[PDB]
């Protein structure tokens, strides 16, 4: 899973001393720098085996609870049953296979109250308190004896947008235990460069590019109270779209333009439109 | 550097406003003035009583409280586990009114020249509102109370409070606050001063009656009907009585504070108001331009272009009853 | 941020000092278009001869040059080592003025962004002065040359001289100089817009007979005589010709480049000139309002309050002779 990654070797790597150890990541950004991808790519990494069978990938919403996550009583025909969630059955395959690292994958956790989600069993996901020894009956159990440990091979990734204004203060409960991590755009990396000269494109047209996008991005990191630096524009943008063998050139890249960060300038300069099109000309003129 | 004295000023808020002792506090500056205004204010509220409107909540409970909603009761299937979804009405003080007060004391307490004893004493008022929520204070939050379903104090603090946030400027420290300069800036002084008259001959002039008149010009165009270049022309203020009309336009200006030339810019306007006005009553026209002084009052007289009209000025730093005093004797010799 | 070509500028200035291809210099920039001017224009002066005013040096000297001072001769005992204080005139071109053009040189290279060739032409003309001296510019030197007894031609290059000083600002380094946004600011364009028409309407309207007009007020007033608190008011210009009179009042604002809201706040000033200005001929009374525009050209026409006004923009950015044609076009019209 580790061929052409656009990403610099050390945060990929920082990342793999600091899983091993803490257990807990998030990893922020803006969107379309791959967050699903550089994680589910690292996921493969840290077991060895590019294998998705041990992998497992959730979405967070505001509605997603406890029930959903772990346990609950949905109905069948007659009465109602209780039924095994994605976490609660994701860790019976781990628990065979303890030498073996299973990873949960967490898209956009901060939305969702992850009180209310996890509940008993936020103990439990950090990284000391864990094992057997640390095991607690859940809350819908009928018998106290049977009980839900986290096993040590867990290791928990968690996905962040920084993008959206209407955040405002990261959830507490979260940022106690996580340990978070700033991903850059990477719009101007090697492997990224390395990629775009490998399809056809010339190199003024990869300088032009790589050096107009950081022109823009700059200006969002340079306001820094106004706007985070985290809204600045990612890459996925240019990766896809690409897989037919079609050669990048300025008159496919105004599409793109248009397409795909106009919109995303649009939200973040909801002011005056006049310092948009200050921004678009630069791109293609 | 000259300005008017402060505690002078917060007179002037009042009759802005629509609606106390200032000898008391020994500071001099704004803020000492305008915290303990509110930090008094608090006190006179919390005696008769603090607002309580009626939140609904709907929520899932151990019981029946309320109207149960069926719907979302089944669908969650909290009958099952001894829990319904039910809509009620606990009774809080929760209101976005009352979370301003808070939040604005948060922002007093937070400015980092101030007075000791006014800091010390709100941070227990701080302390004594446990159950309302803090929030992050945006004009929009007041523009939502417009509809003042509140009582009549209730929007005398809060429009302190609108005050004070927009006059309020971080630091030296990225926490700490600072106060705004509002005395320098003549525009806020002077959009003060138009609304500081036209509220308050409403009170004083109960004799006559005071309306804003907005006129419309004489002239036609072939081009268009709208004239939307020509110029809006509103007035300040009309004073009307039977047996005279009466047309005001003031204005703060530093230079004129200046005991040399004269800035009389704002008499343009007023001549043309004149013109353009027509009364159906006929029983005469008068102009006034009245602006603020600081040492003394000098009052004038003229007859321009067959219009009578004055040129005044106000000893602002004299004293606040007879400045109340002086504009009632200004005004009668012209509204004759 | 849109703003007006910056070769059309120049054009204005021409007729604001009241005094060539442009198209050549492929610098858009203003600095690189006076610049370029200066130093072609510092040629045309040096073909003809640059001016030498006969200066008088008194000075110690071996031998009897012009008329020798009798009393500074013995105090000085210069006799005796064979020395004499004489008068006597040294023909140089060490004038104010020619050394204000050699020290200005220094800041035309000396400012941080400019044309390669405008920077490398004008050292060697600096080098080519070796006689003159250096000086350090202020306002008052500039001021001291107000007789003008040099020529006009003279006269066109300081002025310019005396732009490019003012409009002068140091940038990224202590040394080098950084040229002034002009642009930017209405004040300087409006004056000089104002300034450019009514030494432009000499020119042009030959037919009519124009000049600037003082007015005074009707009013009476039983406290003063001299009614100095009343504004003084000055026309910008006034266009007098048998058949008619015209007063015109034109300003340069940012909004009305805009094509919404229209700001006409000069129009206060002008009916008011209208009013007090009583014609001994009494032929007719007009009056005109025109601003600049960018894109294009419209022109209407209003009957107010018994005056007959028109207001008007021109389509600055098109072309200069047409622009010149533009105004002739207008003014025939109210001119009537
Ligand atoms: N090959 C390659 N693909 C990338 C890279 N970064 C992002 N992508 C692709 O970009 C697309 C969007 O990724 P993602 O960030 O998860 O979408 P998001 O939910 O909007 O943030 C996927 O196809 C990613 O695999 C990269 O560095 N290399």
């Amino acid at each position: 899973a580790l061929n052409d990654l656009f990403i610099p070797e050390t945060t990929i790597e920082t990342i793999l001393k600091r899983l091993t150890i803490k257990k807990n990541i998030i990893l922020q950004g803006p969107p379309g720098v791959g967050k699903t991808f550089v994680a589910r790519r690292l996921a493969y990494l840290l077991t060895g085996e590019k294998a998705p069978q041990r992998v497992n990938m959730v979405q967070f919403h505001q509605s997603y609870s406890y029930e959903d996550f772990i346990q609950g009583y949905r109905p069948n025909g007659v009465g109602f049953r209780r039924k095994d969630g994605i976490f609660y059955n994701f860790c019976q395959q781990a628990k065979e296979q303890p030498e073996k690292k299973y990873i949960f994958i967490i898209d956009e956790i901060n939305r969702a109250n992850l009180s209310k989600v996890f509940g008993e069993v936020m103990m439990l996901m950090e990284h000391d308190k864990r094992g057997e020894n640390w095991s607690v009956p859940l809350t819908y159990s009928e018998n106290d004896e049977e009980r839900f440990y986290v096993p040590e091979n867990v290791y928990i990734i968690g996905l962040m947008n920084t993008a959206d204004r209407s955040l405002a203060v990261v959830d507490y409960a979260l940022r106690r235990r996580f340990s978070f991590i700033d991903i850059e755009p990477g719009f101007d990396t090697p492997q990224f460069r390395n990629f775009l000269l490998n399809k056809k494109a010339e190199p003024s047209f990869v300088e032009s590019l790589c050096q107009k996008m950081n022109e823009l991005n700059q200006e969002i990191s340079k306001e820094a109270t106004i706007l985070g630096k985290g809204f600045r524009i990612g890459h996925s943008y240019f990766c896809c779209g690409l897989e037919d063998g079609t050669s990048p050139d300025t008159q496919w890249l105004n599409e793109i333009v248009m397409t795909d960060i106009a919109p995303l300038l649009e939200e973040y300069f909801f002011d005056d439109p006049y310092k948009q099109q200050k921004w678009t000309n630069k791109l293609l003129g | 550097q000259p300005v008017i004295p402060v505690r002078n000023i917060y007179y002037m808020l009042t009759y802005a406003w629509g609606y106390a002792n200032l000898e008391a506090i020994p500071g001099n500056n704004l803020l000492d003035i305008l915290g303990y205004v509110l930090n008094k204010g608090v006190l006179q509220l919390s005696r008769r009583g603090l607002e309580l409107d009626y939140n609904p909540n709907t929520e899932i409970i151990p019981g029946i409280k309320g109207r149960i909603e069926f719907a979302k009761t089944i669908r969650g299937f909290h009958l099952n586990h001894g829990k319904t979804v039910s809509t009620f009405d606990m009774l809080n003080e929760d209101t976005l009114a009352n979370r301003i007060i808070k939040s604005t004391l948060a922002i007093l307490i937070k400015h980092e020249k101030l007075n000791s004893t006014i800091r010390d004493e709100a941070r227990s008022l701080y302390r004594k509102l446990p159950g309302i929520s803090t929030l992050h204070l945006t004009p929009q939050h007041f523009s939502y109370l417009n509809g003042g379903k509140n009582t009549r104090y209730y929007k005398f603090v809060i429009s302190v409070c609108k005050f004070i946030v927009n006059n309020s400027i971080p630091g030296q420290n990225k926490g700490h606050y600072r106060f705004y300069d509002f005395e320098r800036n003549e525009k806020e002084m002077s959009l003060l001063y138009q609304k500081f008259l036209y509220e308050f001959c409403r009170r004083e002039l109960t004799s006559a009656n005071t309306t804003r008149s907005y006129l419309k010009w004489d002239a036609s165009s072939i081009s268009d009907q709208s004239l939307n270049l020509l110029p809006r022309m509103e007035t300040d203020i009309t004073i009307r009585s039977s047996e005279k009309i009466l047309i005001v336009d003031a204005k703060y200006y530093k230079s004129i504070f200046s005991r040399e030339k004269f800035h009389s810019q704002n008499l343009y306007q007023l001549m043309n108001y004149l013109w353009s006005l027509k009364p159906e009553n006929g029983e005469n026209i008068g102009g006034l331009l009245i602006y603020p002084h600081v040492d003394t009052a000098v009052k004038h007289r003229y007859k321009i272009n067959g219009f009578d009209i004055g040129l005044c000025t106000v000893n602002l730093g004299q004293e606040w009853p007879c400045i109340h005093q002086e504009l009632l004797d200004i005004f009668d010799e012209y509204l004759k």
